[PDB]
RNA sequence: UUGACAUUGUGAAG
RNA sequence: GUUCUUUGUAAAGUGCCUUCGAAGAGUCGAGUUGUUUGGGAAUGCAGCUCUAAGUGGGUGGUAAAUUCCAUCUAAAGCUAA
RNA sequence: CUUAGUAACGGCGAGUGAAGCGGCAAAAGCUCAAAUUUGAAAUCUGGUACCUUCGGUGCCCGAGUUGUAAUUUGGAGAGGG
């Protein structure tokens, strides 16, 4: 069907055609709220690969973020302590962008599970992201075989601890060498490192 | 137990062992290593040499397993047979009926020759030898083969 | 705090360590629980072994490739060989692993092998619900064992060709340092 | 690719009867397929060439390949990318004014 | 505070 | 263990031949800044800038050019002990 | 459990410091996106009447073709014979 084809074309984001497209996409976003509701994806090729399916119970909201670094909110610049610690200007949050977007969603919609988000535009001053919200006291959803994980309530608020794809990625979950310190949690894993560990027998 | 310790023994003895004069304060000298190269300088360089300083080339990423390589002597090769045949093999040093050693199957990686082993003809398969140790089990009429 | 002839010592306790000691008081209690749950899941599960059967594989590493161990399941090649599917072998108590490949005709061999002997064995009762009485075994691993292949005989004949099984060593480890060099020397030519 | 059955050298280890396993379909993944093929070359005629590539036509015309890879590397990751981008490059080419 | 890049497009000349 | 329904011109598994075999983008990757790690010409994370490919891509613990080999299949998701 | 106070980091000072293999406890596997159902949107919320009421049937609006079911997830698999 057509779903290859738009795949295909949104890689070409400097292309003459998408140059017009994101200039005239990113002036009307930026005349709306902050947060406000889409009524359909802008972007429906990529919102299915992520899980999104056109069914009463999936919502779509549109947030931008402001970018740039994180300033320690210090008063006048004074940290009260060694010089190591000592830097305001050139801190960096540990957290993307896009995991700020999903967060500022979730509180806003609370009766809903955030499941994905991505980039649709940029500018010097804010970042636009699309995120994906299931509705998980829909009849629809909660007779879905394929989507009725989601109304566990272990699964509440997944962007807040980080268990979306942008927080995995943040967490550093992933399987290598390269990984060794945030394999199963950076926390789990420091305690067991610094744990002393005595049996009835001492060995 | 504390009833053995001489604590007991210093009960009512003021100092408790530790002088009226130096007493026992918390850190005189400092704590731990420190003042290896100032004040403690002199029990370093001595029962300590070498302690300051680095030498060689590093290695990054080392696995210990890609140098295991437990060694054997010739001294030591008749123990692998068990004793129960070490008699009759002994007493019947011949061709075409030499007993076969698997060094590998034991867990060691090289054969030395140290000692002396008897004049009897031995079959000894193993992944690496020194040179010494190839010819002693050839004057005795054995052979070496080479296994990975 | 460096004084007389002592070994110098690195322990690691300038942490809050006391917050972190875990004293196993309750290993007695942990093995009287795990001796329960090995029982009750038992008498729950069904009249089988209680555990799936196992492939025989090659340790890796050269310090550990003398000898063979339990592996993960049995491959899709390997399981097609015994004569039954994949889905098939995981509902009858065999374990089945997609990603483990045959190269070595020894290891494939001895674990179809396994697959037959194991079929043999056993006893499927049919899904029409008369299943006549059976005992319980607890254990297939210990029904089907795993044996370290023979190696050579005990004896055999003395055959020298004269050549130095250390200078053998010694040409074969001189050969690889100086191939790169000869490669590059007949090149230029 | 026979083993020597000696500890050490070239093609050190123990010699056994070898296999060949079945071709892994995860092995194919970044072949090129009829359909994604069609997709890619209507795109590429309807989206155009983006401002760097521009720019590296004009470099290969004007100043030769050699700098035009230069100029590659920097605008892309690493010099293995920067060969492929001006390799496809010269194929546009060799097709939009050449022939 | 100063420079560079991004925001950043359109027309002409020296 | 018994008992009421036949679900169904339904569903599933297996052999051989031929043609095919779609696999995730401001993402990977690169530069730079800060932070972090045992990770040391840079372990992970984040900001800004640049920005891919399809016999491709990542990894192989010393930076780079050239020729090979080995091993997996990222940028979407669920799951007891 | 061990690797191991080891490789490595560190005014290479004070100090810091993992991972692969090996034995064991527990063991379990999987599914979406990307394909024309096209001789038939085959899918679903809600309303309403009734019934064998953690639901079912009939009927009626609505959602949905800017894609809801069936079929296939790389171990493969699919269209024909
Ligand atoms: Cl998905
Ligand atoms: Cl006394
Ligand atoms: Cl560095
Ligand atoms: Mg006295
Ligand atoms: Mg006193
Ligand atoms: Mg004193
Ligand atoms: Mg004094
Ligand atoms: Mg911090
Ligand atoms: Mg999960
Ligand atoms: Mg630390």
């Amino acid at each position: 069907g057509a779903y290859k084809y738009l795949e295909e074309l949104q890689r070409k984001k400097q292309s003459d055609v998408l140059r017009f497209l994101q200039r005239v996409r990113v002036w009307e976003y930026r005349q709306k709220n902050v947060i406000h509701r889409a009524a359909r994806p802008t972007r429906p090729d990529k919102a299915r690969r992520l899980g999104y399916k056109a069914k009463q119970g999936f919502v779509i909201y549109r947030v931008r973020v402001r970018r740039g670094n994180r300033k320690r909110p210090v008063p006048k610049g004074a940290t009260y302590g060694k010089p190591t610690n000592q830097g305001v200007n050139e801190l960096k949050y540990q957290r993307s962008l896009r995991a700020t977007a999903e967060e500022r969603v979730g509180r806003r919609a609370a009766n809903l599970r955030v499941l994905n988000s991505y980039w649709v535009n940029q500018d010097s001053t804010y970042k636009y992201f699309e995120v994906i919200l299931v509705d998980p006291q829909h009849k629809a959803i909660r007779r879905d075989a394929r989507y009725n994980w989601i109304c566990d309530p272990v699964h509440k608020h997944r962007e807040a601890r980080g268990l979306t794809a942008t927080g995995k990625k943040s967490r550093g979950i992933n399987k290598g060498h390269k990984f060794n310190n945030t394999k199963a949690g950076r926390r789990k894993t420091w305690k067991r490192q610094n744990t002393l560990s005595l049996w009835r027998y001492r060995k | 137990p504390s009833r053995f310790t001489k604590t007991r023994k210093h009960r009512g003895h003021v100092s408790a062992g530790k002088g009226r004069i130096g007493k026992h304060r918390k850190h005189p000298g400092g704590r731990g290593m420190a003042g290896g190269q100032h004040h403690h300088r002199i029990n370093m360089d001595k029962y300590h040499p070498g302690y300051f300083g680095k030498v060689g080339m590093r290695y990054f990423h080392k696995q210990q397993a890609h140098f295991w390589k437990p060694v054997l002597n010739l001294d030591k090769l008749w123990t692998l047979i068990p004793e129960d045949k070490r008699d009759q093999y002994l007493k019947s040093a011949s061709k075409e009926t030499a007993p076969v050693i698997d060094t590998l199957a034991a867990g060691y990686g090289k054969i030395l020759g140290k000692g002396r082993i008897p004049n009897v003809p031995v079959i000894v398969k193993a992944r690496f030898v020194s040179k010494l140790a190839e010819e002693k089990i050839r004057a005795a009429g054995g052979v070496v083969e080479l296994i990975a | 705090a460096i004084s007389k002839n002592l070994p110098i010592l690195k322990n690691h306790f300038r942490k809050h360590w006391q917050e972190r000691v875990k004293v196993h008081f309750d290993q007695a209690g942990k093995k009287v629980s795990r001796r329960n749950a090995r029982a009750t899941r038992a008498a729950k599960i069904a009249p089988r072994p209680l555990d799936l059967l196992r492939p025989v594989v090659r340790a890796p590493t050269v310090k550990y490739n003398r000898k063979v161990r339990a592996g993960r399941g049995f491959t899709l090649a390997e399981v097609k060989a015994a004569g039954l599917t994949a889905a098939y072998a995981r509902t009858i108590g065999i374990a089945v692993d997609h990603r483990r490949q045959n190269r070595n005709q020894e290891i494939f061999d001895a674990n179809v092998q396994r697959l037959k002997e194991y079929q043999s064995k056993i006893i499927v009762f049919p899904r029409n619900g008369k299943a006549p009485e059976a005992e319980q075994v607890l254990s297939a691993a210990a029904t089907f064992p795993i044996a370290q292949p023979a190696t050579d005989v005990e004896a055999r004949a003395v055959q020298d060709n004269g050549e130095s099984a250390f200078r053998t060593l010694r040409l074969a480890r001189s050969e690889k340092k100086f191939r790169g060099i000869r490669e590059k020397r007949a090149r230029e030519k | 690719t026979v083993k020597t059955g000696i500890a050490i050298g070239l093609n050190k280890g123990k010699k056994v009867t070898s296999m060949t396993p079945a071709p892994k379909i995860s092995y194919k993944k970044g072949a090129a397929s009829n359909r994604t093929k069609f997709v890619r070359s209507l795109v590429r005629e309807i989206a155009g060439l983006s401002p760097y590539e521009r720019r590296l036509i004009d470099l290969i015309r004007n100043s030769g390949e050699k700098r035009a890879r230069k100029v590659a590397k920097k605008r892309l990751g690493s010099f293995t990318r920067a060969k492929a981008k001006v390799e496809e490059m010269n194929n546009i080419i060799a097709a939009s004014r050449r022939h």
